[PDB]
C-alpha cells in the first residue's frame, strides 16, 4: 500500500529526418551549331556554376549578366546571348507545378538567325539565369543530404570549416559568409537582418544555406503528457499506472535518478509543462521534491517524474 | 553626380513635370526614391521607381498626387504631380538608393513655387 | 506603417557635456540611420546599421541600439555640430522619418 | 483507449528519397524541353 | 509486364556521302502500348507503369 | 515482456531496389565526367 | 560503396584538322567493379547495387 501521485511526460524516438531550405543558382548554354546544311537541327547544351560577386546580385536586386568565359589548356572562349555583349538582365517569376519549387528566370535570346550551311552550319548561341528554392533533408548521423530534385551532397549541413563535422568534398569549395542580405522578390528596397550563408560550388550549380548549429536536431519527440499518474513501489520495480490512457509503465531500476546525458532538448519543454501543471493544481498539493527524476522504461520510452503530495488543510 | 534644376513657377490646375539628371554610374543597378521637405518640417517619403525595371512603390496617400517616370536611354528621371494646390510649396530631392554600403547621394533639391 | 518618435526636442546645451537623443518606435525595426541636415543644404547620413560609421564622419558620432529603442552619443561638440538629426526606419516600404531634433548653444 | 506509436504519415515522411518530387518535376522539364525543340505555338 | 505492337522498320539503310554531308538516312516507325496506371485519394495526378 | 517480430531494421532490409545506393553512385559519376569535360586544374 | 580498378587513360588528344572533319580523338579504358546483388523468394530476377 505505497502509493505516490505525481505528473508525467513519455518521450519516444525521433524518426523524422532534419529538414530546411536551399536556393541553387546556375547558368545554361546551349549551342545549336549543328544545324545540318549538307535540313534537321542537333543541339547540345552545358551548364555552369556561378561566381560570388554575381550572387550577390541576383540574391538582393535579381539581376544577372548574359556572358560566360571558361578556360581549357589556355584557351579562354566567352558566349554572350545572340551574340552582343556583357549587359545586365533581369530575372522573372516562371510558372511551374503546384506545390512545389518555384523558378526565376531571364528571358533567352530575341531571335536565332540563320547562318551558313554544310561543314560551318549555323552557330547559336544562348545563355540563361536560373534560381530555384527547394528543401532538403538528412539523416541521423549526418553523413549527406538530398535536395527535392534528387541531388545529394556528400557533407554534413552542420560543417563550418572548423568543426569535426563528415565533409568528404573538395577541399576549394566551401567558403561561409558573414552578415550576408538577402531579400525576397516582393520586397526588392528593404533591408531584411544580416546572417550567416554557406556556399559551396558543385561545378554543375550552386548552393546556398543558412548555417546553423547542431543543437537544431534533437533526437526525442514529445508523446503524451498525464495529470494524474499514480506511483507504486513492487520491490525491485515501478509502476505508473494511469487510468485516462489505460496504460502502465514499468521501469527496471528502483533508485533511477538517470539524469539526461545528451537528451538536454527537453529542459526547457518540461519545464514549463511542469510548472504550468503545478500552477492549475497548488491549490490542494505541494511539491514533494525540487529536482524531476528520470527513468527508463524496459521498452525505449522516457519519463519524467515529479511527486506530488497532498496539503492538510 | 545628381544634379536638379529649380526656379520653376506652379499654376494651380496645371502638371508639372521635375527632371533628376543622373550621370556617372550605372544607372540599371540602383532606384531613385523621390522626397518632399516642407519648409520647418521633416521630411517625408514620396516613391521609388526601379530603373531596368517599372518597380514604382508609391506612398499610402501619394496615388492620387504623383506619377514617376524613367528615360533608361537619357538617363533621367521625372515626377508629374497631378492637379497642383497652394499647400505645397516645398523642396523636393532625388536620392539614390542601393543594398551596398558605398553611397546613397542626395541630390540638390527642386525649389516649388505656387501662387496666384 | 512605423511611426518614428523623437522625445528629445531642445538641446540648449553649452560645450563640455555629452548629449544623446533617442528614436522610439511603435514597432520592431531590423536597423535605423542617422542624418544631419543643417539649415540651406541637404541631409548627409552619419551612422548606418545603428553601428557603423559613414565616409568622412569623425571618430565622436557613434550610437547603438536593439529592438524599438536606439539613441546616438557624442563626445566633444563645438560651434558646428549643432544642426537637425532625423532617425529614418528601411524594413517597412513606407519609409517614415522622425520628428527630429533640435541642438542649440548657450 | 486507443493509442498508437507512429502514425502512417511518420512512417511515409521517413524516408530521405521523395519520389514523387523527383519524378514530377524530372517529366516536367523534358516535357518544357519537348515544346521549345517542336513548334511551340 | 506491357504488351507492344510496332511497325518494321526500313528495308535498308544505303550509304551516301562523306564529308561535311554524310550519308543520311530517315526512319520511321509506329508503336503501341498497354499498361495501366494509378491514382490516390484526393486525384490530382496518376502515373503509369513505365513511370509517367 | 517486450517482444516484436519483424524490427524497422528487418523492413527497411527487405527491399531489392536501394534507392541510396542507385542515386549516389549516378550523382558522383555525372560530377567526375563533369570535372574533365570542363577546366579540371 | 563500389570499389573501382581502371587504368589510365591517353597521354594526350593533339589537335587535327578543322571543318568538315575536325580533330577525331580516341581512347580506351578498363573498368572492374565490385558490387552486391539481391533476389527474392521465386528467383525470377536479381538486381545489382547500381541499378541494373
Ligand atoms: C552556435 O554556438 C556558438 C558557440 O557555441 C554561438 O556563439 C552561436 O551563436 C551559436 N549559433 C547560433 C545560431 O546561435
Amino acid at each position: 500500500e505505497n502509493h505516490t501521485e505525481g505528473l508525467l511526460m513519455v518521450f519516444k524516438d525521433n524518426i523524422i529526418p532534419y529538414s530546411f531550405k536551399v536556393r541553387s543558382y546556375t547558368k545554361i548554354v546551349t549551342n545549336i551549331l549543328i544545324y545540318n546544311g549538307h535540313s534537321v537541327t542537333n543541339r547540345h547544351e552545358e551548364k555552369f556554376s556561378v561566381e560570388s560577386y554575381e550572387t550577390d546580385q541576383m540574391d538582393t536586386i535579381y539581376q544577372c549578366y548574359n556572358a560566360v568565359k571558361m578556360t581549357k589548356d589556355g584557351l579562354t572562349r566567352v558566349y554572350v546571348d545572340r551574340d552582343g555583349v556583357n549587359i545586365t538582365v533581369n530575372l522573372k517569376p516562371t510558372g511551374g507545378l503546384a506545390n512545389g519549387v518555384r523558378r526565376y528566370a531571364s528571358q533567352t535570346e530575341l531571335y536565332d538567325a540563320p547562318g551558313r550551311v554544310e561543314a560551318t552550319y549555323r552557330t547559336r548561341t544562348t545563355v540563361n539565369c536560373l534560381i530555384t528554392d527547394m528543401m532538403a533533408k538528412s539523416n541521423s548521423p549526418f553523413d549527406f543530404f538530398v535536395t527535392t530534385t534528387g541531388q545529394t551532397v556528400e557533407m554534413s549541413p552542420f560543417y563550418d570549416g572548423k568543426n569535426t563535422e563528415t565533409f568528404h568534398e573538395r577541399a576549394d569549395s566551401f567558403h561561409v559568409r558573414t552578415n550576408y542580405k538577402i531579400v525576397d522578390y516582393d520586397n526588392r528596397g528593404t533591408n531584411p537582418q544580416g546572417e550567416r550563408r554557406a556556399f559551396l560550388d558543385k561545378g554543375t550549380y550552386t548552393l546556398s544555406w543558412k548555417l546553423e548549429n547542431r543543437t537544431a536536431y534533437c533526437p526525442l519527440q514529445h508523446w503524451q503528457t498525464f495529470d494524474s499518474t499514480i506511483a507504486t513501489e513492487t520491490g525491485k520495480s515501478i509502476h505508473f499506472v494511469t487510468d485516462e490512457g489505460t496504460s502502465s509503465f514499468v521501469t527496471n531500476t528502483t533508485v533511477g535518478i538517470e539524469l539526461p546525458d545528451a537528451f538536454k532538448c527537453i529542459e526547457e519543454q518540461v519545464n514549463k509543462t511542469m510548472h504550468e501543471k503545478y500552477e492549475a493544481v497548488q491549490d490542494r498539493y505541494t511539491k514533494g521534491q525540487e529536482a524531476i527524476t528520470y527513468f527508463i522504461t524496459s521498452g525505449g520510452l522516457l519519463l519524467a517524474w515529479l511527486p506530488l503530495t497532498p496539503r492538510s488543510l | 553626380q545628381l544634379q536638379q534644376p529649380g526656379a520653376e513657377l506652379v499654376r494651380p490646375g496645371a502638371s508639372v513635370k521635375l527632371s533628376c539628371k543622373a550621370s556617372g554610374f550605372t544607372f540599371t543597378s540602383y532606384w531613385i526614391n523621390w522626397v518632399k521637405q516642407r519648409p520647418g518640417q521633416g521630411l517625408e517619403w514620396i516613391g521609388n521607381i526601379f530603373p531596368s525595371d517599372s518597380y514604382t512603390n508609391y506612398n499610402q496617400k501619394f496615388k492620387d498626387k504623383a506619377t514617376l517616370t524613367v528615360d533608361k536611354s537619357s538617363s533621367t528621371a521625372y515626377m508629374l504631380l497631378s492637379s497642383p494646390t497652394s499647400e505645397d510649396s516645398a523642396v523636393y530631392y532625388c536620392t539614390r538608393g542601393g543594398y551596398r554600403y558605398d553611397s546613397d547621394y542626395w541630390g540638390q533639391g527642386t525649389t516649388l513655387t505656387v501662387s496666384s | 506603417q512605423i511611426v518614428l518618435t523623437q522625445s528629445p526636442a531642445i538641446m540648449s546645451a553649452s560645450p563640455g557635456e555629452k548629449v544623446t537623443m533617442t528614436c522610439s518606435a511603435s514597432s520592431s525595426v531590423t536597423y535605423m540611420y542617422w542624418y544631419q541636415q543643417k539649415p540651406g543644404s541637404s541631409p548627409r547620413l552619419l551612422i548606418y546599421d545603428t553601428s557603423n560609421l559613414a565616409s568622412g564622419v569623425p571618430v565622436r558620432f557613434s550610437g547603438s541600439g536593439s529592438g524599438t529603442s536606439y539613441s546616438l552619443t557624442i563626445s566633444r561638440m563645438e560651434a558646428e555640430d549643432a544642426a537637425t538629426y532625423y532617425c529614418q526606419q528601411w524594413s517597412s516600404y513606407p519609409y517614415t522619418f522622425g520628428g527630429g531634433t533640435k541642438l542649440e548653444i548657450k | 483507449a486507443s493509442l498508437e506509436l507512429y502514425s502512417r504519415d511518420e512512417q511515409r515522411a521517413s524516408n530521405v528519397f521523395d519520389l514523387e518530387g523527383i519524378f514530377r518535376e524530372y517529366n516536367f522539364q523534358a516535357q518544357n524541353i519537348a515544346g521549345l525543340r517542336k513548334d511551340l505555338d
